[PDB]
This record gives structure tokens, C-alpha cells and sequence, in this order.
């Protein structure tokens, strides 16, 4: 469909109230959607190719974990 | 027959560790030094983070360590903190911290 | 019961839980808390045997020795995590090597 | 009279919580169907185990809270207490992330 | 006297020179300029074969096959610079299994 | 040979020793040298082409680092390449902020 | 009829040069000083390859030069043309060099 | 007295000339000499580390290229 939408304008206040933000501008919203889904294409593409170089045909979470090794962003507790 | 473990006086597997070195593409050959100075680094550091991680959890009134106490432990001690810096440790949260200027007079 | 044994699958955690009940015995760990502590072994696992691994192949020899992990772990970690894991290290050895 | 916090006050009640806490801020669903349509792009009728969808999540999330911390700091540089496009675009540029 | 010291300190520049003649007969390059050419190559030998070796490793396979090296080229490689590169490999392979 | 069999310049060879004796795997497959060498020359020939057109372009035969550094950074993909790589005496691109001229 | 510049303008010209250029922009002694003095807190009576020394000073400068156009944007972002050391210190906050 | 003042003022004002820079307060020559005092204490720190493991009492380039690859900062041209 057009799940983008679906990251909604709250669920973004509290990532940014975790990441310590008091005031937000009106612009924020469409802007941090922009950079996630520029985090997500980067990071699933690589995973999508290991799993392909597997030839498997489902993403596992290690596809994802190696894939996050692969962008500096190493993650901890999925088989990591 | 007793462990390699037990000659070297540690719980973490030097067998194990010894075998992962041959089977891991790190060099051609393996000194039997080696695995068992690795294994007890890693040990150290685990008991390290356990040691953090532990009090952490008693501080919170609980018995059993889980993510939030590894990562409080671990962002709250600068040597660890720039150990782990590129790490993510999942279900961890971050340590509360409100710019002082964001603060009411 | 049920037929085929689930394929092993190695871990660290047997180990954890044993250097857990050294330092705080009256402490357990949770189920995903386990899972960081093994990524955590892992991670340095492959960093220190990487660095010994290139250390190795940089003075051109194909032996890995207890000296090489001390070199890396020496790049690797910070000042006084490094000087007890040094301490820890060479402890074993030398341990491990008169009990021969 | 009807109780009023002044503009500020429940901000920083809602930055203590979050940052107490460690669960996920974007409910999942959503999130899992953005995953699945994303990776269209490069292959189709892609399965996921489930584990997948939770790591790409909390490695999500993870990043942007960092972000926003770095944009808050941005922010603070320039005398400001509102985060703003330019501030997350000048965070990302020195972190390298964009050229 | 002779004085027998050729160390033989092996390089990529003999081809770096075979190259580059191919695509511009009539220029040369500086010493120091051969030198980050040579750098460069080591570089980026060290990234795709450290990208296969992971591959390898992780699926379980002793074997680093043109596979291997493809699927690295293509997560190390921005998105033109793989397809070119892609090209070159797979016609390369392709053409070597034809001769001899 | 190997490298002239396959239409390269670059040793078919030499990569398929370095890869054995590079603690990469316990084998390495045949097709793997010959791919990863038209991949290195394939690279090699783009940045000298770019870095060769501007040595042209300041009336040298010869290029150097300089010439290299203004290849690689002009060029978007090779830039991104070699993002975290600091080319010796290669300099910057001239760029001064827009806010920093006059009027 | 003496001749002047106004503030800014040799600074803007100096900037064109430098761009173009690509020699060593420290001066090679004091540097070489400056290395082996720092060498000694870790090991006495350390030799130096010239080589060597010159690496450390092609990757100094580089690095140096490299956070000054990333502190240059924070002094801009902060509505200044001056950079001072908070523009440095944010920079390197935000680049993962310091806490 | 020190060689970190032997890294001038004018020298630095060099370096931030050819990064971009029209105008600088006086405070950031002292500022600038500090980061690059750590800079150099963590790349020879490495260096040095691989001369100990060499058994060598001479820092050569190559220790050097190592040491600035570890730090992240890959360094062409000197025998890479
Ligand atoms: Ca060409």
C-alpha cells in the first residue's frame, strides 16, 4: 500500500522526546520520515542481498544484523 | 582428562575458543597461548559488564539483569561506553538527560 | 515426546551464568539480556582475533600467539580495560602452562 | 477554572518517560508493512522472519533517537529550542552520513 | 661489488601503467601518484575479499567463488560503479572459461 | 597466461595467490581471481581516465596526486568510495560558503 | 594614498590560494619536534622514518583542515561568519570523537 | 618550551584557510592545538604499538598507515 504515512506524526514526538527534544517544528515530520526510509532502503537492500545470496527466499534476522554490521551501526541480541 | 579451562583457572571455554581461531580464517596457524590469553580476556570482560550490569539491577530492585541494565551499566562507565560506542544494545533505552537549557528558570 | 532433535546451536550463556554467580550470585539474567551478552563476546571475539589476525600477516608470519592477542587487545580496548584484561591474560598462561 | 499546563511543561514530563523507558515508540504494524514495502523495490514475495522485522525496528529506532539528539544539540547552537529540518540536514551532513 | 640486496617489494604499478596507456597513450604519472594508485588497489583488494570471506563464512562454504566476489562488489560498490563493475567481472569470467 | 586469456591487464594470478595466502577461506574458486582482477582494473582505468582528463586540463602529461584528488572528489561515486580515504598531497575542492562573499 | 583592504577580503583571497594548493601547510620541523616529543610518552629513544613523520603530518592536516569546514558550518548555522571553539567541540561531539 | 606552540598561529591559520574559513576568534589557535595534540597521541599511540610488535626501534611509514586505518582514517600513498 502507502505505509509511510503509518510512522505518524506522534510516534515521531516520542523518538524525538526519548532523544531529549523539547520543541518541535511543523516541518520535522515529513522530513524525519525522509531520513527513515533513507536509513530502511540502505539497510534492507544489503540484507535482501545476503538472503539472496543464500538463496533463500525470507530475511532473517541475521540478514539484518549483517547487513547493520555493514552500515557501522552494529546491533546487539538478534543472534548478533 | 581435565579441561583446558581448569589448567588456566576459567570458566570460558579454551577449546572451544582455540577451535573458532582454526576455523575462523584469522592465520594459518594457532599458538596454544593464544586461545587461552583470549578466553580470558573475554571473561574479564564479561565479569566487567556482569559486575555493571548486576548493580544496575539491584539498584532497581530486581534480581534478574535484563537489556536497560546492561546498557545503564555500560553508557555509565566511560571506558565501556567507548568499548561498545558503535554498538546498539537492543531494549536498552538511553540514559535520561534534559539539556540544562531546556529546563524551566 | 517428539521426533528430530532441533539443530545445535552454540552460545556463550552456560559461561555467562558461571562468571555471573562469581561476582553476584543472588543475580540472574533475563532471556534477551543473555542474547546481548553472547553478541557481546562475539563482537570482541572477531575484533581481537581480526586485529591479531592482521598483526600477524603484518610482521609476515602465519602463527597466531598469545602475544599477538595482547598486542591487539592492547590497541583495542581502553586504558584500564586493557591493563586488567592484560593482567587476566597473562595470568592464565602463565597458569595454564606450569599446570602443562 | 480548568487546569492548564503552560506550553513546555508536559514536553519535558513526556522526554522523562520516554527516556525511563525502553520500548519501542512506533507501533509495530505499521512499521512491518513499511518494512515488507520497502523490500519490494529490490525483490518481491519476500518472506521475513518475525526477529527481522524487530531488529530492523530497534536498529530504526535507535538511530533516529540518536539523531535527534545530535539535531537537539544543532538546535541549541543556534540559539534555539526548536528542532528544524536544517538542523537534522547539518547533523547528518557532519556525521557523513549526506554530502 | 654487486652487493645482492633487491628486496622485491612487489606492486601493482607494471599494470597501473598498462592501463592507463590504455586510456590515454601520451600521459605518465608521478611516483607518489603511482604510490596512492597502488594504495588505492590494495584498499579496495581488501574490502571485496574481506566482504567474501564474510560471505563464505556465514553461509557455511570453504570456498570464495566469482559469486562470492560479485555479491560483495555489489554491497561495497555505490549503485553505477557496481553495474559496471558487475559487467567486467561476470564478462571477464565468462571469457576465461572459453580459451584454454 | 591467465590475465591474457581472460582480457585483462591486471594479474590473474598474483590475486588468486593473494587470496589463498590471505586468510580469506581454506579455497578459493577459479572464476574468483579472474572476476575480482577485471574489477580492480575495471576501477583503476575509471579513476585514471577522470585523473588523466585533468592533467589534460592544466597542460601536464603527467598526472599527480593533485590530479587524482580532483578525479575522485568531482565524481560522485568514487567520492563515495573512497569517503573515509585522505589522498596525500591531494588538497580540497574550491568551495567557499555562499554567506562568506560579498555582495 | 596608502592602499587597504577591507577585513575579510585577504582572508577570502588566501582561501582561493590554499584551495589550489596542496603543500604541507604546517612547517615540517616544529612538526617533526612535536611528534617526537608526543612518541616519547610512550617509548624512549623511538627512531622515525622520514616517511613516517610525513605520514603523521599528510594525515594531521588533512583531519584539521577537514574539521574546519565542518566547524565552519557550525559557526554559519549559528548565524556567525566567525568560527570559535564550540563550533569545533560541537563538531567533534557530533562526528563521535568526544562524549 | 612546548613544540605544540611550534604548530603557530599562522599555521593554523592556513589549515582553516584551505577548509573554507574567512574568519577566526583567538581563541581557537589553544583550542585547535589540543585536538591536535590528541589526534597525534592516538595515531602514534597505535604506531608505536605495531613498532613494540615489530621488535623494532624505528617507527616506520608503514606502522604509521596501519595506526591512521584503525582510527578510521585511511591514508594513501605511503606504501598502503
Ligand atoms: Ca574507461
Amino acid at each position: 500500500r502507502d505505509n509511510i504515512q503509518g510512522i505518524t506524526k506522534p510516534a515521531i514526538r516520542r523518538l524525538a522526546r526519548r532523544g531529549g527534544v523539547k520543541r518541535i517544528s511543523g516541518l520535522i515530520y515529513e522530513e524525519t520520515r525522509g531520513v527513515l526510509k533513507v536509513f530502511l532502503e540502505n539497510v534492507i537492500r544489503d540484507a535482501v542481498t545476503y538472503t539472496e545470496h543464500a538463496k533463500r527466499k525470507t530475511v532473517t534476522a541475521m540478514d539484518v544484523v549483517y547487513a547493520l554490521k555493514r552500515q557501522g551501526r552494529t546491533l546487539y541480541g538478534f543472534g548478533g | 582428562a581435565k579441561t583446558r579451562s581448569s589448567r588456566a583457572g576459567l570458566q570460558f571455554p579454551v577449546g572451544r575458543v582455540h577451535r573458532l581461531l582454526r576455523k575462523g580464517n584469522y592465520s594459518e596457524r594457532v599458538g596454544a597461548g593464544a586461545p587461552v590469553y583470549l578466553a580470558a580476556v573475554l571473561e574479564y570482560l564479561t565479569a566487567e559488564i556482569l559486575e555493571l550490569a548486576g548493580n544496575a539491577a539491584r539498584d532497581n530492585k530486581k534480581t534478574r539483569i535484563i537489556p536497560r541494565h546492561l546498557q545503564l551499566a555500560i553508557r555509565n562507565d566511560e571506558e565501556l561506553n567507548k568499548l561498545l560506542g558503535r554498538v546498539t544494545i537492543a531494549q536498552g533505552g538511553v540514559l535520561p538527560n534534559i539539556q540544562a537549557v531546556l529546563l524551566p528558570k | 515426546g517428539k521426533k528430530r532433535k532441533r539443530s545445535r546451536k552454540e552460545s556463550y550463556s552456560i559461561y555467562v551464568y558461571k562468571v555471573l554467580k562469581q561476582v553476584h550470585p543472588d543475580t540472574g539474567i533475563s532471556s534477551k539480556a543473555m542474547g546481548i551478552m553472547n553478541s557481546f563476546v562475539n563482537d570482541i571475539f572477531e575484533r581481537i582475533a581480526g586485529e591479531a589476525s592482521r598483526l600477524a600477516h603484518y610482521n609476515k608470519r602465519s602463527t597466531i600467539t598469545s602475544r599477538e592477542i595482547q598486542t591487539a587487545v592492547r590497541l583495542l580496548l581502553p586504558g584500564e580495560l586493557a591493563k586488567h584484561a592484560v593482567s587476566e591474560g597473562t595470568k592464565a598462561v602463565t597458569k595454564y602452562t606450569s599446570a602443562k | 477554572k480548568p487546569h492548564r499546563y503552560r506550553p513546555g511543561t508536559v514536553a519535558l514530563r513526556e522526554i522523562r518517560r520516554y527516556q525511563k523507558s525502553t520500548e519501542l515508540l512506533i507501533r509495530k504494524l505499521p512499521f512491518q508493512r513499511l518494512v515488507r514495502e520497502i523490500a519490494q523495490d529490490f525483490k518481491t514475495d519476500l518472506r521475513f522472519q518475525s526477529s527481522a522485522v524487530m531488529a530492523l525496528q530497534e536498529a530504526c529506532e535507535a538511530y533516529l533517537v540518536g539523531l535527534f539528539e545530535d539535531t537537539n544539540l544543532c538546535a541549541i547552537h543556534a540559539k534555539r529550542v526548536t528542532i528544524m529540518p536544517k538542523d537534522i540536514q547539518l547533523a547528518r551532513r557532519i556525521r557523513g552520513e549526506r554530502a
